[PDB]
RNA sequence: AGGACCGAACCGACUAAUGUUGAAAAAUUAGCGGAUGACUUGUGGCUGGGGGUGAAAGGCCAAUCAAACCGGGAGAUAGCU
RNA sequence: GCUCGCCGGAAGACCAAGGGUUCCUGUCCAACGUUAAUCGGGGCAGGGUGAGUCGACCCCUAAGGCGAGGCCGAAAGGCGUAGUCGAUGGGAAACAGGUUAAUAUUCCUGUACUUGGUGUUACUGCGAAGGGGGGACGGAGAAGGCUAUGUUGGCCGGGCGACGGUUGUCCCGGUUUAAGCGUGUAGGCUGGUUUUCCAGGCAAAUCCGGAAAAUCAAGGCUGAGGCGUGAUGACGAGGCACUACGGUGCUGAAGCAACAAAUGCCCUGCUUCCAGGAAAAGCCUCUAAGCAUCAGGUAACAUCAAAUCGUACCCCAAACCGACACAGGUGGUCAGGUAGAGAAUACCAAGGCGCUUGAGAGAACUCGGGUGAAGGAACUAGGCAAAAUGGUGCCGUAACUUCGGGAGAAGGCACGCUGAUAUGUAGGUGAGGUCCCUCGCGGAUGGAGCUGAAAUCAGUCGAAGAUACCAGCUGGCUGCAACUGUUUAUUAAAAACACAGCACUGUGCAAACACGAAAGUGGACGUAUACGGUGUGACGCCUGCCCGGUGCCGGAAGGUUAAU
RNA sequence: AAUUCCUUGUCGGGUAAGUUCCGACCUGCACGAAUGGCGUAAUGAUGGCCAGGCUGUCUCCACCCGAGACUCAGUGAAAUUGAACUCGCUGUGAAGAUGCAGUGUACCCGCGGCAAGACGGAAAGACCCCGUGAACCUUUACUAUAGCUUGACACUGAACA
RNA sequence: CUUUAAUGUUUGAUGUUCUAACGUUGACCCGUAAUCCGGGUUGCGGACAGUGUCUGGUGGGUAGUUUGACUGGGGCGGUC
RNA sequence: GCUUGAGUCUCGUAGAGGGGGGUAGAAUUCCAGGUGUAGCGGUGAAAUGCGUAGAGAUCUGGAGGAAUACCGGUGGCGAAGGCGGCCCCCUGGACGAAGACUGACGCUCAGGUGCGAAAGCGUGGGGAGCAAACAGGAUUAGAUACCCUGGUAGUCCACGCC
């Protein structure tokens, strides 16, 4: 059975990174909801 | 010519190949080569916009003259070869100051024969003049729209253009599908009809074929579910309205042309 | 030569039995179909929700699909329990 | 520790991804291990990952992403030129031994190789987001030549066998050795040399391309493997001194030949086919702007530099994805012996395991199998399941057919061992010789050795010789779908979908149509023998009648008719 | 007949016996010519039927070999559950009783088994109905609307019949 | 006042010609050792095309919805 | 051996003999336009049909296909089927005066092979007239016909069949 998790590091990276969330405004938007959250890790990915 | 292959198997069994010994059997010309991906059923929005275009086999641009330049020199024809871009075969010219091109190849040209593209050229076929210097009734290929834009008109393989009149600037032409239209005169048209006429007489013989070539299947509306298509539904075969596009445009008849500018240019309507 | 034949890797899933608080939220065992091709597979990319993609079953889109998931309108509304 | 079993195209070895210390040592047994645990992938401490040559980084690009300006868009933003990123691909270079408890092409020893900087010497036209060459490319098939590897013999060392015989054609083990350098060969490709000219390469060019003369078929490029050197080195069966029995050190003999060999290499080759098979840089060459004992380019020598990051360990898995120490999933590489066509299968090598509850006993019943009297589908919805057949060679084989098929149709006969033909044959391979050549990786005759089917006669054993594993049930009449294929990944694999064919219809290119609020993009770097939509669905014979209704196409005379 | 209600139509073959099968008839409820008609070699994990072989499929089961089940030691769940001192029968009863009435039977408590009942467990029945409920789909329902299309005005001017 | 082969002087339908707005997904040059985009030269089309506002038609391609109740279950029938 | 059967050479003659290509002129049809009005067409009679959106008639321009009026003949050629405008290229056969040559090389020929009208079949084109099928209108007692109005395959070209 295949399951739905197959890691990669680097489509990690590119997908769900930082520099990823910072390209797009939706994605600052993201990290600045994170940041007011307080989260430890903005990026769990990075 | 056509060869009828022996039915070993199924899908041997219902197919004709056209082969011609005289193509050239190697590598084309390389200063002649570009990339050509296949980018069919992708926008750049990456939605598919032409449907039943996929995976086929990988093949080159050839650069291919259709603009044909360089009058007054004469050119040598060297091997024909094979062109995948295209229904129609290509030909490998040599020009006199040492210039290989890539020409649209008639119906009657040889290895070795001479071809020419200016105004002074003799009417033969392969060379190529504005219809000016081509006479009322010849049977043309590779004719431009714009004097000077290059071959747009007779490019598929077998094809050719009557020029039926001459107004004085502009030139009437019965094309292919029967319709009449006005190009100008200075517009250049290169003499004879295209090679390869045996192209419409080969039978693929089995899907796979379709797959070589770049066709993915085609599905059927009647096939489909009323959410997918306008057709599509029922507790049997027969769904029973009139026949649509998928996008609900009728497709029997209904004539879409709304074109407004080059009704001046078009004179009789294909038939 | 062949979308050729038999048959392993590989891909799949026709039958039966077991399992059904399973070893497993679809598998095991014994057979089974394809196995040079419309094949199969690694890596990366692209298509985003009245949208995509679909050799078309409303299939699939992260164990979720006749309209994904998350957050919000929101304490929707509920002559019903 | 000695036995026993299991895997052995893996249940062995090495990586990539992914994980992140699970690696090694000391200590502990609370919790975690489906049981105990002295053990552990557990707890707590230390240690452990050493690179110019491996990978990343780096140079270069594919799909694609972002994109100065730009075009477009209420805003956000969309597309996109120059450009710049982006491997899954293309460019420099290291091998063999030894070593640690744990590293290893990194440390040590031996032998190398590559790319740059600087300096000295000798000669000299050097110089580019530019031109050209090259990188640089498909599928299938068939050789030949090899090699990894294996077997046998020789050689060397040891043995002389718990029970009849045995070393005195016996038994066991070893018989290894690389990059680099030199030679440039089984092959493969290609005519070279010189001179003159130019409507071509975004300008120039001595480079590429083209044209015209003389000369001879002899020059060049590529290329496994072999041989020499590396290497009187290393390794090596064993033996010898100290044992806390982890082990340490010294010495270390033969180290050859023949045959059979790949799916690996020559080979990115050759042949053939259509479906016509990346890009750019590194590399070579040519000049443009510029400079002239200058700067540079070559060759030799010397010296310096090659940074930084990763490197432990798991990786058909108890370290990844599955909530688990989960009968599942997971890409590549290596590929031994005997039998065998085989990467099947059986038994074994090297190596790794016995799957983290055991002990009894021998009820029903369940699961997984073995065998069954007589009957042989009477069972059942249905031969479901089981049983059966199963290999090679030869004989033989029907209706029908699209002439290919059907067809392994069906149905039969022989298969073991031994001996002879033939103390091992047909065939394969090819040393000592002998003779030529510009006398070396050369050619010709052999025909010593080594290997070696298949067949025929004769004999012999058992109930049985494709004796195990492995390995097809066969025939007849019909429906449907031509076929191969695809499909509801998780109750439906079908007659459904698709399909090659056929037809209708749209479309004259700034095409139709599609995505898009628009730019733009696909269609397509295509051009009516093309593209889209629809329906039908190989093939054979065909496709009749109806235009009243609803669509569509054509026409505008009349009626009705909007904003104005 | 993947199509035939009557219907297992009728006739023939196959069988001892055949609602299926095969070949016909035509009385086509309600086939029919690219919604394709009829046929068709080969192909099919396709549907139906027949036969040979073969057999535990069966008459009708018997024995054996393993893994459980049973006993012992160690670890150790689950669904479920108002409380229980938790029998049978006949009747009654919200209409199928362990519990009510009458009566019969029954020392107390395990263990291995089988499932007839506890209208057993699981899942606020999916069938049916209801709600002035929802979604999706259809059309010739209503009202809009993207698109396509018609014209007027503007961008948009000058001459000549 | 209904009309005149030069004059005081309008409106509306096609038809022809021109260029000068507009189009150019024709060629060339420059920005620029750029398939974009501008600017320039020229060719072709040309007051057409196309766009904006208004407007008639078409429009399940989408979107919001409606589609009654009684009923010896509901539907059919019937009834209000 | 011979020429006398058969054949060959020299020089000519007539011919729609065959294959390929090009071109010309009447006419039919269609499209566009000018003039012009109420009928055209058809038949034994009509009617279907075309025309009041302008037909038919006349004229101009253009497109396309097929067959070649006269010559034309109780003519010609070819084995038969068959072949008719003109011109070119390639080519087959026949006949004649005269001369030369070879010297029976001849005749017929079952099987075999080739050619073979029209209709028909396959693929790809073309399609002006004509026209099976089909439709309408007549006729008739009926009319699936003869007649009229249309009209598809086909007739035309290339390559294969038959």
């Amino acid at each position: 059975m295949k399951r739905t998790f197959q890691p990669s590091v680097l489509k990690r990276n590119r997908s769900h990174g930082f520099r990823a969330r910072m390209a797009t405004k939706n994605g600052r938007q993201v990290l600045a909801r994170r940041r007011a959250k307080g989260r430890a890790r903005l990026t769990v990915s990075k | 010519a056509v060869v009828k292959c022996k039915p070993t198997s199924p899908g041997r069994r219902h197919v004709v190949k056209v082969v011609n010994p005289e193509l050239h059997k190697g590598k084309p010309f390389a200063p002649l080569l570009e990339k050509n991906s296949k980018s069919g059923g992708r926008n750049n929005n990456g939605r598919i916009t032409t449907r039943h275009i996929g995976g086929g086999h990988k093949q080159a641009y050839r650069i291919v003259d259709f603009k044909r330049n360089k009058d007054g020199i004469p050119a040598v024809v060297e091997r024909l070869e094979y062109d995948p871009n295209r229904s129609a075969n290509i030909a490998l010219v040599l020009y006199k100051d040492g210039e290989r091109r890539y020409i649209l190849a008639p119906k009657g040209l040889k290895a070795g024969d001479q071809i020419q593209s200016g105004v002074d050229a003799a009417i033969k076929p392969g060379n190529t003049l504005p219809m000016r210097n081509i006479p009322v009734g010849s049977t043309v290929h590779n004719v431009e729209m714009k004097p000077g834009k290059g071959g747009q008109l007779a490019r598929s393989a077998g094809t050719y253009v009557q020029i039926v009149a001459r107004d004085g600037a502009y030139v009437t032409l019965r094309l292919r599908s029967g319709e009449m239209r006005k190009v100008e005169a200075d517009c250049r048209a290169t003499l004879g009809e295209v090679g390869n006429a045996e192209h419409m007489l080969r039978v693929l013989g089995k899907a796979g074929a379709a797959r070589w070539r770049g066709v993915r299947p085609t599905v059927r509306g009647t096939a489909m579910n009323p959410v997918d298509h306008p057709h599509g539904g029922g507790e049997g075969r027969n769904f029973g309205k009139h026949p649509v596009t998928p996008w609900g445009v009728q497709t029997k008849g209904k004539k879409t042309r709304s074109n407004k500018r080059t009704d001046k240019f078009i004179v009789r309507r294909r038939s």
